[PDB]
């Protein structure tokens, strides 16, 4: 009669339980279906996958085994899509990516 | 030479009555309510004297008269008053009612039929096969109490045809109905139809023209008209076969040697100057001495240009690549150049972004490239791209032109559009095909063993009869006796049997029933088997349906 | 398969192209229906020695597969 | 007067009646209905 | 008590790259950024919701709220992961 | 030919409405590349939110919407 939870009948590591509670009493509608948390929750798990996909990349571009925000400021800024997508959002410590106008060069 | 289709023409001559003089109050009337068509006549012709698609419109006129009574073959005189028909028939049932008792006013009215508290006369009525009890009561109420027949009977229009191929009532073979909505396969042994065996596939010609319409739709996203049922109904009948081996035909249908012929198309600077100038003049004396050498050369550096030109473009298609290793040592590169001379200033300038420099860049090799390509002159195929003969058949195509642009090929669609009841895995439709229906019939039962054929298995593999308004594919005849040869044991004779026209065998089915036989007289349901035995009452003859359960 | 009636040899060309697409990727090769009939009957004339007899009576070891 | 009654919901209740039927009779197979004539999937890939 | 995401994006951190650590930081970062998508998708869908005079959430107006706020490539992507997702877990017969 | 719809005087008669003496010549075609890009910008968040609302025609409720959405809510048609 025992069974498990429904993010490993989606195959999810993300909770889809915890996305429905938060989905239910977050009002933002009276009525919730079944597919939405399902939905939402592959939705973070592709987003979050990818974030950290580039942050490792970026820690490994470092030569360090720990993601400092500097490694997360670095992949984003890189990005494109990342760069459309969080424009707006300063990230705590991260820094300046290094650029030079070609006309500030020291030309001769 | 691309020919080019339109709607069918419409009919001049209005269609005509039948004399009054003719009325007998005591023959029968045939009727076969097909979806597609409707056959009416009475018993004694042997040919139906009323032949009209099953449809109906009202019409709408400006002195407010509401004349509404454009039914069937009225309907094929205006393209407005056409397009505007419908059919009693949503799906395989027959779901509204009122204009069922128009339609069969309209055929009662041109019948040349004077009634008297109702129509005097029996009435000969087909139905699908296994229908659904409120289809039946219904039925039995309205031709009952609207038009107060004395005699009904029902049955099916495959199992009719039968009867007119065989009219000794007692013969034994196997029937195959090509329909408008669905295909039917029913055993017969000794005349009565072996109805717990029948099987039923759903697709037809409907099916089938919707089909071709979805395929081709699919195929020219772009097309700027748009084309009515009525032309994917012309361009189904008259471009569609039925292949001999699809697993053969379909590996070599787009060749180039097959596409040639079953492809059918359906419609200091004075000095630089000075220095340029004699340039130009040494460079037309090279020309005029050895002219062979200078366009070896020019073509040389035109062949140098283009690699390197190919060799831009391969660079610029992988940059776009995220993925890519070239991504990466430019993201490694970046965080080189964020951790850390001139040497690193000229590669931090060199490593900037530039598709607006790349794309001048390209443009002036292209420019370089069409001046070596002028001194060469004066010193990619569509052969190989599936794609471009999938869609525009064997001939170079041009957008430029109004003509080939509103152009339409059918060259795989041809065998795809009737395979469908062979494979009806490829209309969505989980179902096994005729062929293996056939097998499981012929094989798995009746008493017959995988390798032995009892004696009612060969009778029935010797009296196959098609029938049917969907049999005019041509190949099919031919398939079906191939893959009957295929799965059955050597040696079995295996006999055929097609209409010249097989929409009209029902239609003979009835009438030969109803002339020819008295024992028409058995499967008769009067007045007072209706009042006592209710509408739910099912006369378990050799012809029609049988009861629900056991 | 291949059976010879006389001999009794047994013989595996593979698996029918009619089971082609149970998988994607597969290990069994495919192969198409025969075209003649099943049964197929032939005269064959075998042209033999006395050595060869006697090779073949006469192996030291003993006898061999197919 | 008779309602429009769709070709879909017509299987529905021919069904319904059909179940309810049989529950009615364990507690007699039928012989030709809409749902025993259908053609059964293949057995072939 | 106090909830957070920490165990599950560490679990997705160590499917790709096993040997890698945490700075505590970098989980208060990533925490409020999976926070504030989640934030904007699902209102999005209420207002979509509240404009089709629908009471009912379900996976098309996630479906097309995904598509509004992402980009082109990724919403492809992410469409893909949920319809595939979706239609795993709806196969519970 | 049918985007040289947008013609010259109309770019001139926006200039002049901005309010500048001087156009030079490639300041038409330099809008014209701005403008492109901008009008597709919410036909991608209109014709979403007409195929969500299950609806083949666009109107002017949905398209008032998705400036608001982006961020230019206009008055004048409701919403």
């Amino acid at each position: 009669k025992a069974s498990q939870s429904r993010s490993a009948k989606a195959g999810l590591t993300f909770p889809v339980g915890r996305v429905h509670r938060l989905l239910r009493r977050g009002n933002y509608a009276q009525r919730i279906g079944s597919g939405a948390p399902v939905y939402l929750t592959a939705v973070l798990e592709y987003l979050a996958a990818e974030i950290l996909e580039l942050a490792g990349n970026a820690a490994r571009d470092n030569k360090k085994t720990r993601i400092i925000p500097r490694h997360l400021q670095l992949a984003i800024r890189n990005d494109d899509e990342l760069n459309k997508l969080l424009g707006n959002v300063t990230i705590a410590q991260g820094g300046v990516l290094p650029n030079i106008h070609q006309n500030l060069l020291p030309k001769k | 030479k691309a020919v080019v289709i339109d709607d069918p023409p419409l009919r001049q001559t209005p269609e005509p009555f039948d004399e009054q003089s003719a009325y007998n109050p005591q023959s029968p009337i045939a009727i076969d309510f097909g979806s597609s068509k409707l056959r009416a006549g009475f018993v004694n012709h042997a040919t139906p004297t009323h032949i009209f698609p099953n449809a109906l419109t009202k019409f709408r006129d400006r002195k407010l008269n509401k004349n509404f009574t454009f039914v069937g073959n009225d309907t094929l005189l205006d393209q407005a008053v056409r397009s505007q028909s419908r059919s009693p028939f949503d799906g395989p049932f027959v779901t509204n009612w009122n204009l069922t008792e128009e339609i069969l006013d309209y055929t009662f009215h041109h019948l040349g039929v004077v009634p008297d508290n109702g129509i005097p006369n029996p009435i000969l009525l087909t139905e699908r096969l296994a229908t659904v009890q409120s289809q039946r009561t219904n039925w039995y109420q309205i031709l009952f109490e609207t038009y107060n027949v004395p005699g009904v009977t029902f049955g099916i229009d495959s199992l009719f045809s039968f009867y007119n191929y065989n009219p000794s009532g007692n013969k034994t073979g196997l029937v195959i109905s090509c329909g408008h909505e669905d295909t039917n396969v029913i055993p017969v042994v000794d005349g009565a139809g072996i109805l717990t065996d029948a099987k039923r596939i759903n697709w037809g010609g409907h099916q089938a023209v919707d089909y071709l319409n979805d395929l081709m739709a699919l195929k020219y996203p772009y097309f700027p008209t748009k084309m009515s049922y009525l032309q994917y109904e012309t361009m189904y009948k008259d471009y569609c076969y039925v292949s001999r081996n699809y697993d053969e035909d379909i590996e070599k249908i787009l060749t180039l040697e097959n596409l040639d012929t079953n492809d059918v198309v359906v419609e200091e600077k004075e000095r630089v100057a000075k220095e340029e100038e004699e340039k130009k003049l040494k460079e037309q004396q090279w020309r005029e001495t050895d002219l062979n050498g200078w366009i070896k050369d020019k073509r040389l550096k035109l062949n140098k240009l283009i690699k390197r030109r190919k060799e831009k473009l391969k660079l610029r298609d992988e940059m776009k690549d995220r993925k890519s290793q070239v991504s990466q040592n430019r993201m490694k590169n970046l965080a080189s150049l964020a951790e850390d001379n001139d040497e690193d200033w000229l590669i931090y300038t060199d490593i900037t972004q530039n598709p607006e420099a790349f794309e001048e860049a390209l443009e002036y090799e292209y420019k370089d490239i069409v001046e070596l390509e002028r001194l060469l002159l004066e010193h990619y195929d569509w052969r190989n791209s599936i794609l471009h003969l999938f869609l525009r058949g064997p001939r170079p195509h041009d957008s430029e032109n109004i003509h080939e642009q509103h152009q339409m090929h059918l060259n795989v669609e041809r065998i795809r559009v009737p395979e469908v009841i062979f494979q009806p895995t490829m209309g969505g439709q989980d179902q096994a095909g005729i062929c293996e229906l056939s097998e499981t019939i012929l094989l798995k039962k009746f008493g017959s063993q995988p390798g032995k054929l009892s004696q009612t298995s060969i009778d029935m593999v010797n009296n196959v009869l098609i029938t049917g308004g969907n049999a005019k594919v041509p190949g099919l005849k031919e398939r079906i006796v191939k893959e009957f040869t295929g799965f059955l044991p050597t040696g079995t004779n295996i006999t055929v049997n097609m209409s010249s026209d097989p929409s009209l065998d029902a239609w003979k089915g009835m009438a030969a029933l109803a002339r020819n036989e008295e024992q028409y007289r058995k499967t008769v349901i009067s007045k007072k088997e209706y009042e006592e035995y209710g509408p739910e009452y099912i006369k378990e003859h050799k012809l029609g349906n049988t009861k629900y359960f056991e | 398969i291949y059976i010879e009636a006389n001999t009794g040899a047994v013989k595996r060309v593979g698996r029918s192209d009619a089971y082609a697409t149970e998988f994607d990727l597969e290990t069994e090769e495919y192969v198409p229906l025969p075209k003649g009939e099943v049964h197929k009957k032939k005269e064959i004339v075998q042209d033999v020695t006395l050595h060869d007899l006697d090779v073949a009576n006469a192996r030291p070891q003993g006898g061999q597969d197919v | 007067t008779r309602r429009h009654k769709s070709a879909r919901q017509l299987i529905s209740d021919e069904n319904k009646r059909i179940n309810a039927l049989l529950t009615k009779a364990n507690k007699l197979v039928p012989k030709a209905t809409y749902f025993s004539v259908e053609a059964p999937p293949s057995i072939r890939p | 008590r106090k909830e957070t995401y920490s165990s599950y994006i560490y679990k997705v951190l160590k499917q790709t790259h096993p040997d890698t650590g945490i700075s505590q930081k970098s989980m208060s970062i990533l925490n409020s950024f999976v926070n504030d998508i989640f934030e904007r998708i699902a209102t999005e869908a209420s207002k979509l919701a509240a404009y089709n005079k629908k009471s009912t959430i379900s996976a098309r107006e996630i479906q097309t709220a995904v598509r509004l706020i992402l980009p082109g490539e990724l919403a492809k992507h992410a469409v893909s992961e949920g319809t595939r997702a979706v239609t795993k877990y709806s196969s519970s017969t | 030919d049918n985007i040289q719809g947008i013609t010259k005087p109309a770019i001139r008669r926006l200039a002049r409405r901005g309010g500048v003496k001087r156009i030079s010549g490639l300041i038409y075609e330099e809008t014209r590349g701005v403008l492109k890009v901008f009008l597709e910008n919410v036909i991608r968040d209109a014709v979403t939110y007409t195929e969500h609302a299950k609806r083949k025609t666009v109107t002017a409720m949905d398209v008032v919407y998705a400036l608001k959405r982006q961020g230019r809510t206009l008055y004048g048609f409701g919403g």
